[PDB]
């Protein structure tokens, strides 16, 4: 038997030529703290508020897991 | 010296703007001045350049776009 | 039997030419002092107290221990 | 001289930057003057140029991007 085969391709491409940008962001770190709430005093803020404005801090950030953003929230009384 | 402390005040403008929209956004739950955010932001300053040159996979030869072939085949018995 | 094969392939590829910045952070390291609370006076914070300062602290820092930063807080009566 | 007292009080800046930060960000539960900081950070002022170039593997043959190829093959019984 035999077989001898020449072939010749073709290829697909791309050429991506990107300059990038200088002054870009590479980390957030945000630490917020806020009052307690004093209606007629020593009453700190529940769980579900604390989740909710961990919630809008974080949105309000742009936070981005891939840049390794941090936020940290916390609740004590004032001064 | 002079870059030093463009990058400075470019870092402090970018604090004060996520500073004030996190005031901005919380205040109206909690009250006016029962909140304090403070914001460190790392930067880049590093110019980067890139080339990137893909391909396609045409191993398969029902996507491959030939171009020429010379196929010969002999047989015996 | 036999088998000859000639084959050529292409390559894909990736070209960074990295211009680094003169004067960025290597390393962070902060030391931190908080006064004892005086009510009506020898009060320590508490250790969830210490323990979210330390947090509030961090976060305000950009501690990032790639970098090997450092952050050490201590509580002592003032003078 | 002049490059050494210019990255001192590039240092000493971002020193201050810091520590500002931290008895903002502080002195509202402790109290105004209950907390002092302290910051000391080593900087780098070495100019960094690099020049990365990556390639794909492609030893597996249902990825490979081929563009020749010569496969002859003979047999005898």
């Amino acid at each position: 038997t035999q077989r001898n085969e020449t072939s010749n391709y073709e290829v697909d491409r791309t050429i991506r030529h990107t300059k990038m940008n200088v002054g870009d962001i590479e980390r957030l770190s945000v630490a917020v703290v806020v009052n307690y709430k004093t209606l007629a005093k020593p009453l700190p803020l529940t769980a579900d508020q604390m989740k909710q404005i961990e919630d809008l801090t974080r949105e309000a950030m742009g936070f981005s897991d891939k840049r390794g953003d941090t936020l940290n929230v916390v609740n004590s009384p004032f001064s | 010296r002079d870059l030093n402390d463009a990058q400075l005040k470019f870092a402090n403008d970018v604090e004060s703007r996520i500073q004030r929209r996190i005031e901005a956004i919380l205040s109206p739950i909690v009250g006016n001045g029962n909140v304090h955010a403070q914001v460190t932001a790392q930067l880049d300053f590093a110019n980067k350049e890139q080339t990137e040159e893909h391909y396609s996979p045409n191993g398969d030869a029902s996507k491959a776009t030939l171009r020429s072939r010379q196929l010969n085949i002999s047989e015996q018995v």
